[PDB]
């Protein structure tokens, strides 16, 4: 109930600590910034919406990518629209950006490995360890991702 | 106007606990898409949280309990049978791949949001990933592993005059209560189900010790609470508290498991009721820190947090949903706001006046003139 | 639809191109101004001068479509 | 029909402006060229890459008329 | 028939006179030149025709001027079209060009003087000297010009 | 290809002679619009002629005859009654304002075109304003005042080896004949009406004098000549002439009064017939100098000269565009026309007469 030994660990609080060389140059990495000097005047807000659904159209996928690939890139310019299309038209935006690493962070396939799913799950139905064992290239993290996306394909 | 900060990482949605377990952290992913699809991205900062190291973990827990988390694997689950039962790891805290890495992000998230408030240049921050409070020093409990809420608070305590904690979650915040039970600068309020419910504590006499009397409050309740029933008990105390406690920092744990349609809960709440709370807190214009926590109906959870996120901006967002990937999961109505169940209130008006008639002048014992 | 995705790209690039177009006509607007005055001077005051200038400018772009017919 | 004078003022000026318009679209053609192939990569080969480019370029001109309407 | 005194006046012909410092720097004044390097390729010939009838439209008259005012001006540039419109838009092309003098040479009115015509010609009908006498500002050259132009106004 | 030069001024169209007079120089104005409306302006040089001074006028006429032209006015017409009849000024040469200034331009025009041929860098030139040949030293005659054709030729004679003159005009070119009647380097051909016709000369015996025999030719004819009838007499002589005379410069007076529908003429010609002539002359590729002259049906005149102007460019021109003088072009509004119904009154023996006689007469001249 009230375990005296498991209460606390000498927090040592001061409650002023004026300018104690504040932390987080690394714990938090800014990836999006407002802009309301020119954009948010009820004149150019819609200009970004037309861009938004433009990505969710007949354009290249990276792993299956509707709009989220593009929003992180607009922050790269901080005030522009067309500069993104220069690098979006580029062969890959995934590869040449390795220091930011966000390109792989957004979302986290072969017919053969897909063949083993109906052969894998449809038999044991609750294993979740032979699932990655017999499909070696994919992890249980990736193997779970298809389950949520597959739910639309029935209807 | 007020600047706002929001945190998120993408790898959380892939974690899985095990068979039939109700907690599934994929819920956080659906919320993130809603903030962008509604256009609210124009009005907030997004941040990526990095992995939390064992350093800040050792600041509350033992360094040997941690080394066990590194040596465990699901394939070698059998060798550690004696230790597993010893630390409550089991049916309520199953073992799986990436168990530690899951907590690294939730720990890193709130601890990161702690600092930009310590920077003292903004008021509001949010992290729906955290909200884990049932953990103890040497054992997991109640589906939680790390009491990251306290670990985030310790950065705040160094800078901030007084920190008020709140726990709306239908589960009782016993873990946080344990760490501030004899100190005056931290008040611990908690509204919760009482009577045959986990963790089985939270009576009226749970008041404090030493100088801690009238500094760790509770206000237990029973099932069937209505949104309007909530009104007569939340507002009057808080207005009495602000001149009394003189807070400088709020920490509002928005436990969304208290909403209707829950596997576990038996309350009679909607989105408007729980969201009606925050408009009163925002009225005071003080440094806030919103956090999530429990919640097992993934459908209604994102509907609540997305609303509360807009309310911190004092912005309106209309009722309805745009094109998105997770559209069909939002019930057959496909409407943001919802209705409650048919349950009535089981608490009498005399049952309301009990602690109200008793406790308001009890607080007047404290020094002020 | 394939053609729709191109039209969503169209809305992005409209204001940038529309700015340069406005710069073009300003060089040739001087010819349009006196032309509208003299016509109204000879025919009569009843004709709205500014409307005539707007009519020709829309017609000039119609023939530019032949580059990409 | 006073507007007959304006249509002949146009014929003097149309071949000149068509030089500058071709200069403009050549800047943005780099956006269309590799993009149209990528559309034909995700969809079958039956669609002609050149036709869609000719379609949108004509479509862009129609919207510019609002400045001079 | 054959008047010996009125035959000739000592022509003094040579029939070679190689390079006798040829005359006509002044007897003939060039006012129009072909151009067939860019123009006459069956691509830009029509471009000048659309210009031509453009002058014979709702544009200023000088004395009544359909197209002839414009053709002498194109020779001024020798290869251009738009440069003429700069000076054609000018207040007058008649006044600022005084050395070339062609501005007055192309074609060569008041209701009062026009009133005296029906009062002048319709009485005497064959005078041609009182015509200029009673209309003093105009010459018999100008008074004759209206006769040919008036022939359309009946039908 | 061959470069071409054309001359014109605008003030000529305003001049007027007097009541009921047939010559009216407004005819030149209508021709000028046709060259531009047909697009032929792309293929020729236009030049403005300046006023001709008394200097070049004194080179043939007397300086006192000229001073009379300056002192005359229509209001003071009466004082000079004795002198007026003395110089043939009268019904055929009325007096009017700007009489001298009219001739200054026609004199300046051909004299100007003389030089660009003397420049020896082109072959062809045109001036439909000139073509006045009936004038004499001390008197006007036959509606003409100045024999500018000779004044233009004198610049050519200095530079050009031999100048062949031609006179298709239904009137006879007696004035030009008078000035080259005893010189061999100038041949003077002239086809004309003969028998009760102005100037009442131009018989077969009008041949020359001294060495001038077989160097000033005539070939008179009667009314009703057809376009095809013209063919059998123009071509055969000229082919015989070129090796014989060895010309270096042609002067083709395109007297257009010989066409049908004339107030004065009684020939049976059309535009194609008179224009058929020049294609044969252009075939020889030699320096030409086309001139106008007579003509009193203003409607068909411009139809002829505009065609001949295009033929010097060996270009085709098809009907009429929008213009100011459109309605004057008859009820047909077609460039080419038809003749009257007159037949030829000249017998085949009448054709062979000078042909059988004169071709070997010319063979008397030296050549081997
Ligand atoms: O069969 P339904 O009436 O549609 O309900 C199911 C069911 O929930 P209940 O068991 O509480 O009825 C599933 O639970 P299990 O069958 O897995 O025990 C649950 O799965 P989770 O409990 O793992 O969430 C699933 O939810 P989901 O569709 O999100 O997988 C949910 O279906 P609904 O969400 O449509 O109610
Ligand atoms: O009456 P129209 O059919 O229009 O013809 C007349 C007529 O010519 P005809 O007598 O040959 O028909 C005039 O001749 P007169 O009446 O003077 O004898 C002539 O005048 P000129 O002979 O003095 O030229 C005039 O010509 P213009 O209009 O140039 O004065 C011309 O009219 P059209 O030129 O309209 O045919
Ligand atoms: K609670
Ligand atoms: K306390
Ligand atoms: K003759
Ligand atoms: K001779
Ligand atoms: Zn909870
Ligand atoms: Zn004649």
């Amino acid at each position: 109930r009230i375990n005296v030994g498991s209460r606390f660990q000498a927090e040592i609080p001061l409650m002023r600590d004026r300018a104690l060389a504040a932390a987080d140059p690394h714990k938090a990495d800014l990836v999006w910034q407002p802009w309301e000097d020119l954009e948010s005047s009820r004149e150019k807000q819609r200009q970004v919406e037309d861009l938004l659904t433009a990505a969710c159209s007949s354009i290249f996928p990276g792993a299956g990518t509707n709009q989220e690939l593009a929003l992180h890139c607009l922050h790269e310019s901080r005030g522009d629209i067309l500069e993104t299309l220069n690098k979006l038209l580029l062969k890959k935006p995934l590869r040449p950006h390795n220091h930011p690493l966000a390109t792989y962070h957004y979302t986290g396939w072969k017919m053969a490995e897909r063949k083993l799913f109906n052969k894998g799950i449809a038999i044991y139905k609750k294993d979740f360890f032979l699932v990655q064992k017999l499909i070696q290239t994919k992890t249980v993290a990736q193997c779970v991702e298809f389950y949520y996306t597959y739910k639309k394909q029935v209807k | 106007r007020r600047k706002v900060c929001y945190y998120y990482d993408g790898d959380v949605g892939n974690y899985y606990y095990g068979q039939g377990h109700p907690m599934k952290p994929h819920r956080i992913r659906m919320t993130h898409n809603l903030l962008l699809n509604y256009g609210l991205y124009r009005k907030m900062e997004i941040y990526r949280p990095h992995k939390a190291n064992a350093e800040e973990m050792t600041k509350y827990h033992s360094d040997d309990y941690i080394k066990f988390l590194r040596s465990i694997r699901p394939d070698n689950m059998s060798e550690y049978s004696k230790q597993m039962q010893r630390f409550n790891v089991g049916e309520d805290c199953p073992v799986f791949d990436g168990l530690f890495e899951f907590c690294q992000l939730s720990t890193g998230g709130s601890v990161a949001s702690a600092v930009k408030l310590n920077k003292q240049q903004t008021d509001i921050a949010v992290n729906w990933a955290g909200g884990l409070h049932h953990a103890k020093k040497s054992e997991a409990s109640g589906f939680c592993y790390v009491n990251d809420i306290v670990l985030a608070i310790l950065e705040l305590l160094k800078y901030h005059q007084r920190v008020l904690y709140i726990d709306i979650d239908i589960h009782h915040g016993d873990g946080v209560e344990e760490a501030f039970y004899t100190t005056d600068r931290v008040m611990t309020v908690s509204f919760h189900k009482y009577g045959e419910y986990f963790p089985g504590t939270g009576d009226l006499r749970d008041i404090g010790a030493g100088k801690g009397k009238y500094y760790a409050v509770n206000y237990p309740l029973r099932d069937g609470i209505d949104d309007e029933s909530y009104e007569a008990i939340f507002k009057p105390v808080m207005s009495k508290v602000m001149e009394m406690f003189q807070p400088s920092a709020v920490v509002l744990q928005c436990g969304s498991d208290s909403l209707s349609g829950d596997r576990l809960g038996c309350f009679n709440l909607t989105i408007k009721g729980h969201a009606k709370c925050v408009e009163f807190v925002k009225s005071f214009n003080l440094p806030m820190l919103m956090l999530g926590g429990g919640g097992y109906t993934i459908r209604n959870v994102a509907r609540c947090w997305t609303y509360e996120t807009a309310v911190a901006l004092d912005t309106e967002i209309p009722n309805e949903l745009p094109y998105n990937d997770y559209f069909e999961y939002f019930g057959p109505d496909f409407k943001l706001h919802i209705s409650p169940s048919n349950m009535t209130n089981q608490n009498t008006n005399e049952y309301l006046e009990k602690i109200k008639q008793r406790l308001f002048e009890n607080l007047r014992m404290l020094p002020h003139a | 639809d394939p053609a729709i995705s191109m039209d969503l790209l169209r809305a992005v690039l409209q204001p940038s191109i529309n700015e340069e177009i406005q710069t073009v006509f300003n060089k040739y607007m001087k010819f349009f101004q006196k032309a509208a005055l003299n016509v109204r001077d000879n025919v009569g005051e009843e004709v709205d001068a500014e409307q005539l200038i707007q009519e020709a400018c829309r017609s000039c772009l119609e023939q530019a479509k032949l580059l990409f017919s």
